[PDB]
């Protein structure tokens, strides 16, 4: 049995740096070799109580190219726990008796490690929780590093935007520290700066980190601009000044940029990053977008499938 | 043999005796571990001087015994305090609370957006000497937070 | 002066010692009283035995006394109970609490369209005995209640 | 200075039997010999937090007729209690610093008992608070009851419909009790039954009272037959099976009844009244509401004027 | 003809010192000498399309108070304007064939100086138009001043809160800046503070002013103390973060303040002043509220008297 057999994927903070490399490597052999069978006779539920386009789609389409089937809501307005307050505890009960495995977003931090204590036997895979984690965006972006840079290891990154809020930064920048070398660059207003808690863990880990007042003062030296969006959904009144991206990303702002660096968005973006950008080499958060399909294949497969891919 | 000036008595049989429980603490280990809510005879002593622990608290349950499980989770208000085994008038233990790894039922996680308020289920923090203080963290939402900020029940 | 009737025992010199407190009472007006806020050599007696009238709580605070109404206050929630003046070891000056006439602050009005809560003023009720529960009209809303609903603040 | 000069006119339960004897009395005066200056220069403030027509209107009418200005608000939403969230003692305490009287009309119970610890020497009128007391309308409904039968003794008289949220009905018991050898005969829903309190006071002074499932039980005994509104406003949802008038008169149901008993209703009246009872001798409702004029000119007379001689 | 008979009361900015002084030295007069019939046979327009409580019934209460008719509304969503898209000039065009003068408060900054272009020889009194002028306002503040330190002179006054949205402290501040010596300590939220154009004319008339961050810097050294509410109201969704009052003054931060200081407050007040306040010798925003109709009826005596004789 493969290592990430029926395990619960909640937090990157609960993965190694080998459960990652193993779920890369094998998101590399399904994008070389397709393998549509690989979980026929499945029933996966998708399980949306927060918005999603990538995440749902990306990771329903993977279902399918496995040979997988789906059930689920995109909405839980019309679920019972909707219109007949049911719990969210009691509704992965009686799910969990029907499919197997539970792919859930909801807007509350920590829903998906709640489930995982009434799922029985079924497998959790977070597909966003709140603000807190979002592990196979993560597994997608690391995917994507390493084949724009070759490693994933001493990678001068830059991460941009609402970091307090980004689920995915604090799943990412959790993933690249249990990596060596990697050179951290945090640039957000002070309001949606880095968390503590990630801070610290990267301070025992001797990482080194540094805040930047521009996007400028690091274009020289990143080799992955990791741009995110405000998350407004998510804002307390208190924090409306923020609503609007202080730091926008336009092309000209990649004149001295590293020939090889790329630019990454785990979407959607609004007014963060101008169209410009779209045409340059150095865009890549489409190509990015694309691999949640390997990456979304790969962790699925080592769940649902006792033996490494044949 | 507790100590001499002007007697009063109070001594018994089996249980457990607290001792060395800082001020304004001896209260708060009362309600938060509900170390009150039993037919047990207690006896609350507040203030009560102890040199070195110039006003020390000292709380005494009869019958009742705790466990490594319970004393530790003391070491977050009384670290210092010691716990003392009292089985039939001899004091036959003597452990001091040690940090635990994780508090259950207890604190309530002060994230508001955390699924814990929500569903039924018992709160839960991993216990970490951060630097100053300790930190603690949720099981849920996974946040952590100076073990000051932490409010319980 | 003398030693109390019953074995553990705690003495003092001056100070309020309120007795004959019902079971699973004490911890209460402990709290409601804010008599822990002294740091005074405070001794409590939870679940003491009471010969034929069961299990009292006890209370001891030293070089405190009972406010000029707290004893009135304490009529309600514990009926039955008395408050000795203990000054230089000696009782001088034995009390029984007594209904007052209306009771200030402490209680809030169930009525829920009761102009008192949202706006910035002290409740205040009129007690009258009834039948055996104490009649409770609220000097705002003029409803009345049973002590029964009212202690449930 | 008579007994009223400068009183607060919160509870029917604060006056006495002289105090209401001296309104009535200076009613019946003011009804038949006009003081049209009786309170020239004097500015009186009419503040409606909740909806009316007769108290407010009959009101600020009475101010006119005796010659005092009129200032306030008939809704809450555009005073500064409304928009800014200053609290009632503070409206109370700055407007006491421009009138000589206030008159007020308040959603919650306790809210006028309240205007006075902030008013200072400015006399409070309570025109209805929530559904506790309503001490103007119930010296309407006395002096209305003295004119159809000229005694306030001895009557048989019948409450019919909310009388649990009835501040009407609640005032109206207390003065009635306050005279000798009255029989009151409640017939309301369970849930709208009469509340315990009045009930206790009625027994401590030896009232005669009995409750009854029909009008028709009592319609040969009553001299007044008093019909309510149900308090829709303040019923809770799990009370709305009685927002339906459980007990309604139609002209027929009068055959059997005293020729000088007359209907009596503080209004508005919803379906509780068939619209045929109107041209019947008994019906007086309307009788009723002009005399709030009276009434309230005489309570105004009195509260305003140390000494008074008509 | 007196100076201000028939003048339009728009802004601070357009009085002189003398004016000032003539409107304090008559409501002087007026607090002591009533005028039951000043203002006779006039009608006057109480238009408020915005919320008020003291300021609309003070200024109706001493028009009454003067003799005065009163006609108006008190919210614009029953005028024409409100319900069949006429405009505020149309509105005033109209209204000034009717009376005699008119009282106009304003959600948006210029609608005083806006209705006398279109009233003809009917005054117009600015009682407050969005976050600009508020006129009467500080008439009555000058006259509490004054009344508490027989002086407008070489006072030391603090104003506190959001400066930025207070017309009352914008008006305030271009009045004690008429006279001599003041001094000003201005305690706001950065976000809040004073306006530019009123700081460049303090400096130009070389008036000592100083910001600070507490209100303990400077409790030992004023003499008036001006507390404000956070105009809400007034708020852009980006200043959310201070709508919770920043400074909050308790009865305890009171103990080293000069003995002759007193603490005034426009109202209402939200929790920027705890109650506790109120019971101290220091407090005197409500005598100050009182104050509101004796420097209003003044105002209205002189603007619509040619000659005035008390
Ligand atoms: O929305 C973001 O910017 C962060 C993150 N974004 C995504 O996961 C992409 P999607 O909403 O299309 O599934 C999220 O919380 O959904
Ligand atoms: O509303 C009722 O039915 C009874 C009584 N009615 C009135 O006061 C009539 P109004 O609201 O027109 O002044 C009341 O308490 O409001
Ligand atoms: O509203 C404030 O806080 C200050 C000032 N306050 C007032 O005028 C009081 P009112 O709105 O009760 O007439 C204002 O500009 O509206
Ligand atoms: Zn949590
Ligand atoms: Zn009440």
């Amino acid at each position: 049995a493969n290592p990430l057999y029926q395990k619960h994927i909640i937090s990157i903070n609960d993965l190694s740096r080998d459960d990652l490399n193993l779920v890369l490597a094998t998101a590399a052999k399904l994008k070389a070799n397709p393998q549509p069978e690989l979980l026929k006779h499945k029933v996966i539920a998708s399980c949306f109580f927060e918005a999603s386009t990538r995440t749902r789609l990306s990771f329903e389409t993977s279902m399918h190219r496995l040979g997988a089937s789906v059930v689920g809501f995109s909405d839980s307005a019309n679920t019972s726990l909707g219109k007949k307050g049911e719990t969210l505890a009691d509704t992965i009960s009686v799910i969990s008796t029907y499919v197997d495995a539970i792919v859930m977003r909801h807007p509350q931090e920590g829903a998906a490690r709640l489930a995982t204590e009434f799922s029985g036997n079924v497998p959790v895979l977070n597909a966003g929780d709140g603000s807190n984690q979002h592990p196979t965006a993560t597994l997608l972006d690391l995917f994507t590093i390493q084949e724009t840079q070759g490693r994933l290891d001493n990678l001068h990154v830059a991460m941009v935007g609402d970091l307090k809020y980004g689920r995915t930064v604090h799943s990412l920048t959790q993933a690249l520290a249990k990596f060596d070398g990697n050179r951290f660059y945090f640039i957000a207003p002070d309001a949606l700066a880095m968390p503590q808690y990630i801070l610290d863990m990267l301070d025992e880990k001797g990482i080194a980190w540094s805040l930047h007042s521009s996007i400028e003062e690091v274009m020289a030296e990143v080799d992955i601009l990791y741009m995110t969006r405000v998350q407004k959904e998510r804002l307390d009144p208190s924090e409306y000044a923020n609503v609007k991206a202080q730091f926008v990303l336009r092309a000209s702002d990649l004149h001295n940029a590293k020939a090889n660096m790329k630019v990454l968005h785990p979407l959607p973006r609004v007014d963060e990053i101008a169209t410009d950008v779209d045409k340059t080499p150095h865009a890549w958060y489409f190509q990015q977008a694309g691999n949640g399909i390997f990456a979304r294949q790969a962790l699925l497969a080592l769940v649902l499938n006792r033996d490494l891919v044949l | 043999m507790t100590h001499d000036n002007k007697l009063q008595v109070e001594a018994i049989k089996r249980g457990t005796v607290i001792d060395h429980i800082p001020a304004q603490i001896g209260f708060k280990l009362l309600s938060l571990f509900k170390l009150t809510e039993t037919d047990q005879r207690i006896t609350i002593g507040l203030n009560l001087p102890s040199g070195e622990m110039g006003r020390k608290d000292l709380i005494k349950i009869e019958n009742t015994f705790l466990s490594e499980d319970q004393v530790d989770q003391l070491a977050l208000y009384a670290p210092q305090a010691t716990v003392n085994r009292i089985d039939n008038y001899e004091v036959v233990g003597k452990s001091r609370p040690s940090l635990p790894e994780r508090i259950d039922n207890v604190l309530v996680c002060p994230n508001s957006n955390c699924i814990s308020h929500a569903e039924p289920v018992s709160s839960s923090f991993a216990v970490r000497k951060r630097a100053n203080d300790i930190a603690l963290k949720c099981k849920y939402c996974e946040k952590e937070f100076s073990h000051n900020v932490v409010l319980a029940n």
